[PDB]
């Protein structure tokens, strides 16, 4: 039975080797071509290269020369896949397929379950809490974006409450907005009504764990 | 050279959800169904022959560079992510986002200003909140001076939250606070399709 | 056949292939009867030769074998290629190529390997069509169809990256591939002028032999009458630089205008698809040809080519199989020219600026559907009915 | 219905250059003996049609 | 065991090299193994 048994985690830190591996089984091992997949998340998937077994020969992407080797080990079924110079960027999951036939390449048939290797970089990223004003003092009828936004935040996560969790409902907790800077930033807003607005202070209370750290703001009106 | 669209097929089940590549070159092609968070499995392929135990709500056509995939009767199991491949260039990602049906919305354009806490420290970001819409399938125009001044900010958008089953959808601003007055006008003009005419509320900044 | 007109495709033809089964079987079949060496692996001790050396590659081994009786010790030595020995951990203990995976046969030192020149022919009820027109990539109509009944000259000779001693193109080069956006496949050219080549090799060695068994031979080199210096083989960079442009204007002609190509090595792999191997008198070859193919093209000198000897080999690369090549005495002097190139391209980013190319291989079925895509073979069927104006009377 | 709770190794041995002999390796459970059943019921109203 | 109908033994064969002795063991069935006449 055609099954591909991939081997690993991992986390790994930037510039450093890494080298993961394929067992296959289920048919002839010298005969048929593999290829790797880099099914990152969120971004359009990109094939790394192949390698062809009985000869070992090999062809790899343009934008990973000098850093992907590829090798087999033809007595025990084992391809293995190397990357050096890892980014924080490499983050993915690495699958390792196999074609229908063994006369087309591209058609995949076959997936391996997955090696989802994470690259961790040492950057503090801090405390950049902007929380968001209601300039009405209390328009009745009117609902405010009572919200808070964090700039340049990293690495994952970051959450937001206000207040030691006084508003719970109505936060359309907004995605983050990845900038032009490679660094996301968080955007909440809060549905709070008219009379809501001046009654407490609510604090803006966004949690920085990753950072170890915390910055709890408020959301007053102005006075322009 | 592989495109595909619309990013976003916000469908009810039991419906039947349309998926189109556009190519250039000549060649095969197949889409594949990330079934969210497993291997992925190979749905069409060669165009328009579907794979192994995989149903017969599926198909491909049409002449030319154009081709479309069909989900007759869409079930559970097909809310993901399909992918187009040609050789080796891959499309970027279509998602059918799940939705359940729900009268027409009333809207409300919402533009608040940033706090006095850090808006001094040379920076500025103001948001758009955008309750109560329906449906999904919408377009934001965050007019600045009447003139689309967006730039880096995204159109993200939370998930149909249940409690009262509408969408909630915003527009930002990335801009520094020394060149923080050219943005004065601000409008969000969004239409539905319990609309006649995009929604928008005049907000003056020198009231506060 | 005048009015004839057949389609063919030298892709689905069954030609090449069960004449590669045929190829294998009869390098199989001859060497039931040639010895072994299941008692040359040993601890063999071993240290560097100590001659006038222009250069480690080349060493003086010693080991331990079994004489005439079957009880006494004899302690022998030959020399040894650096590739034949591996380091297990004072001096050092070496250890035998390939005794973990396989078993050592000797090919017998009586059988030539020359390649003669073979000629299919097909026996009755059968014909061969040849297509013997021209700008023929490989499929379509052919409007010059004759009949005959053996194929023309075909010489087995088993070489990667480069063909050697093959046919020459009619006028232009020829390039031909199953697709030319499909990057898993091979890329043919085909020289309409040779280009020649001269590999040597100042050996001038010397043969020797251990009876092991009764009735046994093993021949090994003995000693080095001479100096040492390392093989080469050199090319003309006039006639090579003035191919490349050939193959340069039938590659610009797909891929369209103002196409950079570029022409870089081998990327990795087996030293077998890295390098390029001949069979010179009775010795195999590696020769880096790292030189021919490092160019770009927008809008007496001679280039050398190191190489590298070994004599425990698989040539066909399957699992479990070995055989040791015997030496030969004297200095080897080969001449042979180069008509045509296996190519591969490489995947990857959308920039139509430049294109590379490498040198392909991995399969030995191309040396042969390079000379097998003139030809097709067709059945004969008599029998046939048709309507006219005549009556049986009974 | 012929069973065994056997739940065996298998080891290998290099014998020679090229060749493997196949061993049994270790007992990864316990021990029990192979047995066979047959029902008493089926199989005594058979013999009864062979001795008819 | 529930049950000597499966013996352990152990003995001596060749290795990579043919001049270093290696001892192995494996498992054989009682029917496999015979008394020729300490230990046994
Ligand atoms: C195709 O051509 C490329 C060149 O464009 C070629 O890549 C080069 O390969 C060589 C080896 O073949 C590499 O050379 C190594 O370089 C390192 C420096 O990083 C040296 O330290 C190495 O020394 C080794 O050998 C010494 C003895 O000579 C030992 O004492 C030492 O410990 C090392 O083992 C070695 O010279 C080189 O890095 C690459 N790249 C470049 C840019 O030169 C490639 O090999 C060619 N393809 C084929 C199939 O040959
Ligand atoms: C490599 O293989 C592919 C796979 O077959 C070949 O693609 C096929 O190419 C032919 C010729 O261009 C296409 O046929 C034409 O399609 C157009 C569509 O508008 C039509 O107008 C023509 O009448 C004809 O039908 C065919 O569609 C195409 N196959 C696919 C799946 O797209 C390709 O030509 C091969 N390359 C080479 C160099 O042989
Ligand atoms: C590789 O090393 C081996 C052994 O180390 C060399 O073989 C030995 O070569 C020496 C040469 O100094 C021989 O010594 C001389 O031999 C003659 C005849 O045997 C004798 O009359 C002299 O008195 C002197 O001993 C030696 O015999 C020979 N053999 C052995 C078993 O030691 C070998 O020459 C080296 N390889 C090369 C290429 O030189
Ligand atoms: C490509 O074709 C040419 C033509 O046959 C091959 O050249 C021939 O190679 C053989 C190799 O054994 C030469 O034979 C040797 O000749 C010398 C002196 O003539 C003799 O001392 C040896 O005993 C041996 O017979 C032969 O001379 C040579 N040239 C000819 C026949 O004109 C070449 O080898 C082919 N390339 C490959 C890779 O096979
Ligand atoms: C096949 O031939 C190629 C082409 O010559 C070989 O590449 C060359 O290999 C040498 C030694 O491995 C390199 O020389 C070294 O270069 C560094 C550069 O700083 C220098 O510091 C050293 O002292 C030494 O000279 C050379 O750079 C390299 N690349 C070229 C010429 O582009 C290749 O190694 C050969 N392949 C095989 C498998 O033998
Ligand atoms: C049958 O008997 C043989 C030999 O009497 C057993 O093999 C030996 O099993 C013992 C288990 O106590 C091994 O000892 C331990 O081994 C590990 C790794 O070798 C070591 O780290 C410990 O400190 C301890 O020595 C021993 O290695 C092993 N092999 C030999 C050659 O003695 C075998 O287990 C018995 N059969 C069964 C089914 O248990
Ligand atoms: C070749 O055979 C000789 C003779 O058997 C080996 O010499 C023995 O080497 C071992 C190694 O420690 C010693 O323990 C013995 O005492 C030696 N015996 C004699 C009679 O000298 C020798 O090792 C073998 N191999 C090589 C490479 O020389
Ligand atoms: C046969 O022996 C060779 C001795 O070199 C083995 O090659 C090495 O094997 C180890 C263990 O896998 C690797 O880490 C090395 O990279 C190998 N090469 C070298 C040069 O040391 C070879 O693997 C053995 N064959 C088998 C089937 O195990
Ligand atoms: C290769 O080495 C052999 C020796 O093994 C050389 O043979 C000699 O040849 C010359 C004539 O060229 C004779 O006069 C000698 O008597 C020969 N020696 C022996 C021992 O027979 C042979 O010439 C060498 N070939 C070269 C130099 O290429
Ligand atoms: C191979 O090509 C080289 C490149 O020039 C030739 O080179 C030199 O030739 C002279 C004359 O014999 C020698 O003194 C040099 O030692 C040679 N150098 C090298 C690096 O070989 C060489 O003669 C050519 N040889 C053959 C047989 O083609
Ligand atoms: C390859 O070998 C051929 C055959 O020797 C060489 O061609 C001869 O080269 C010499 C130069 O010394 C000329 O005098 C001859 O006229 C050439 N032709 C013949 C038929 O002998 C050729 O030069 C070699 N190529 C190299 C060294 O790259
Ligand atoms: C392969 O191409 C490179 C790039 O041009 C060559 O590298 C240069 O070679 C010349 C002469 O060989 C040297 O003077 C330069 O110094 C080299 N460049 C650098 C940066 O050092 C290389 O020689 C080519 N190799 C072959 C065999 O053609
Ligand atoms: C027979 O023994 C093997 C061990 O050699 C058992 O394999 C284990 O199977 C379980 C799942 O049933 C896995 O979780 C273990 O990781 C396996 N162990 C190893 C070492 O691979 C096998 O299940 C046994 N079969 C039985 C109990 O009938
Ligand atoms: C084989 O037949 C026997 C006879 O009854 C079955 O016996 C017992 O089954 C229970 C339930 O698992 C066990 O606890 C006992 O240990 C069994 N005793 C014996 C002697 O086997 C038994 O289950 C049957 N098994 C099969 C596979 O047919
Ligand atoms: C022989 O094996 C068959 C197949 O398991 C047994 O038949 C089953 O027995 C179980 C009793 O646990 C029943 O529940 C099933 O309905 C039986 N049929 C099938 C198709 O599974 C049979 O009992 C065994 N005979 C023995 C133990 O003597
Ligand atoms: C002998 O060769 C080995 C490897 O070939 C090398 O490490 C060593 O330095 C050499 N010794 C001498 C004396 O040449
Ligand atoms: C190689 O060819 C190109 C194009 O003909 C030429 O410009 C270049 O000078 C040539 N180099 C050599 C060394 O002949
Ligand atoms: C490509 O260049 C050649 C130069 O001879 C020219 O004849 C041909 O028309 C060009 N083709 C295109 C499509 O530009
Ligand atoms: C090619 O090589 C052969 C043998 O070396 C030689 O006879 C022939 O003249 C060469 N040139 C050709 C066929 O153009
Ligand atoms: C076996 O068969 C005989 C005849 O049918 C019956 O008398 C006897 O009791 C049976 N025994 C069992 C154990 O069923
Ligand atoms: C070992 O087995 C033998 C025969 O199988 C038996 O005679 C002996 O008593 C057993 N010894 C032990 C300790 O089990």
């Amino acid at each position: 039975q055609v099954q591909l048994v991939q081997s690993g985690g991992q986390m790994k830190k930037p510039g450093e080797s890494m080298r993961i591996s394929c067992r296959a089984s289920g048919y002839e091992f010298i005969d048929c071509t593999l290829n790797w997949i880099r099914l990152a998340p969120g971004k359009r998937p990109e094939w790394m290269g192949w390698l062809k077994p009985r000869g070992g020969a090999v062809n790899y992407a343009r934008p990973l020369q000098g850093r992907v080797t590829m090798t087999r080990d033809v007595y025990s079924d084992t391809a293995f896949l190397e990357l050096r110079s890892l980014t924080v960027d490499d983050t993915a999951v690495y699958f390792c397929t196999r074609g229908k036939n063994c006369d087309y390449n591209w058609d995949f048939e076959h997936w391996g379950r997955g090696t989802p290797v994470i690259v961790s970089s040492p950057s503090t990223k801090g405390p950049s809490v902007f929380p968001l004003a209601p300039s009405s003092k209390s328009t009745s009828g009117g609902t405010a974006a009572l919200g808070c936004l964090v700039k340049d935040y990293f690495p994952e996560p970051v959450t937001v409450s206000w207040n030691s969790g006084a508003l719970t409902s109505g936060v359309h907790t907004f995605p983050a907005v990845l900038q032009s800077s490679g660094l996301y930033s968080l955007s909440s807003v809060v549905t709070v009504p008219s009379s809501s607005l001046g009654t407490q202070t609510y604090i803006c209370n966004v949690n920085h764990k990753p950072s170890n750290t915390k910055v709890d703001k408020k959301a007053e009106p102005k006075s322009c | 050279v592989l495109t595909q669209s619309p990013g976003t097929l916000s469908l009810s089940p039991g419906e039947t959800a349309i998926i189109s590549c556009r190519t250039s070159q000549y060649g095969s092609l197949a889409w594949y169904q990330q079934r969210p968070g497993q291997a992925p499995r190979l749905v069409i392929y060669s165009g328009s022959t579907r794979a192994a135990g995989i149903p017969d709500r599926f198909s491909g056509s049409r002449w030319g560079p154009d081709y479309n995939l069909t989900i007759s009767n869409l079930e559970s199991g097909d809310f993901g992510v399909y992918y187009c491949q040609q050789y080796e260039f891959f499309g970027q990602g279509t998602k059918v986002q799940v939705d359940i049906k729900r009268t027409v919305a009333a809207p409300s354009v919402f533009i608040f200003p940033p706090s006095d806490e850090q808006l001094k420290s040379g920076t500025a970001s103001v948001v758009c909140l955008l309750n109560n819409f329906y449906p999904r399938e919408a377009k934001v125009q965050w007019k600045v001076d009447n003139a689309l001044q967006s730039g880096n900010s995204q159109e993200s958008v939370t998930e149909q939250d249940s409690k009262d089953s509408t969408y909630s959808l915003s527009s930002t601003l990335t801009l520094s606070k020394a060149d923080y007055e050219k943005h004065k006008v601000y409008a969000c003009e969004v239409t539905h399709q319990g609309l006649r005419s995009p929604v928008t509320k005049s907000f003056n900044r020198g009231e506060c | 056949l005048e009015n004839v007109t057949e389609e063919f495709n030298m892709w689905k033809n069954n030609m090449v292939e069960q004449m590669h089964t045929d190829i294998i079987s009869l390098w199989d079949q001859s060497l039931k009867p040639c010895v072994k060496l299941t008692p040359l692996c040993v601890t063999l001790q071993c240290t560097n030769v100590t001659n006038a050396i222009t250069d480690g590659e080349l060493k003086n081994c010693s080991f331990n074998m079994t004489t005439e009786l079957r009880d006494k010790k004899q302690k022998v030595y030959s020399l040894f290629y650096r590739l034949d020995v591996v380091q297990i951990n004072s001096n050092k203990e070496y250890r035998l190529i390939n005794c973990n995976t396989s078993a050592i046969t000797q090919v017998c030192p009586k059988l030539s390997f020359e390649p003669i020149p073979i000629h299919y022919c097909a026996p009755a009820g059968f014909a061969i069509l040849k297509c013997k027109d021209k700008k023929f990539n490989g499929t379509g109509p052919c409007p010059s169809v004759s009949t005959v009944q053996c194929t023309h000259g075909i010489k087995p000779v088993l070489s990667t990256q480069l063909l050697l001693n093959g046919s020459l193109a009619e006028e232009e080069v020829m390039i031909r591939s199953e697709n030319i956006t499909n990057n898993a496949k091979n890329i043919l050219v085909q020289f309409n002028t040779p280009v020649q080549i001269n590999c040597t090799r100042p050996n001038n060695n010397t043969r020797k032999s251990i009876r092991i068994g009764p009735g046994q031979a093993f021949y090994a080199t003995g000693d080095i009458i001479g100096d040492i210096r390392q093989a080469h083989c050199n090319v003309s960079k006039a006639t090579w630089n003035e191919t490349l442009g050939k193959v340069v204007k039938q590659l610009r002609k797909h891929f369209g205008n103002n196409t950079i190509i570029r022409f870089a090595n081998s990327s990795g792999g087996d030293l077998e698809v890295t390098t390029h191997s001949f069979n010179c008198g009775g010795e195999f070859f590696y020769c880096n040809t790292s030189g021919l193919f490092n160019s770009t093209w927008i809008s007496n000198d001679s280039i050398t080519l190191p190489c590298r000897i070994k004599q425990i080999i698989n040539m066909w690369q399957r699992i479990g199989q070995a055989m040791y090549a015997p030496p030969i005495q004297g200095v080897i002097r080969c001449v042979s020219n180069i008509t045509g190139l296996i190519l591969t391209r490489d995947g990857g980013s959308t920039n139509s600026t430049t294109e590379t190319f490498r040198p392909g291989g991995g399969d030995m079925r191309d040396n042969w559907r390079s000379e097998l895509y003139k030809y097709k073979v067709v059945k004969i069927e008599p029998l046939g009915v048709a309507p006219t104006r005549c009556k049986r009377r009974v």
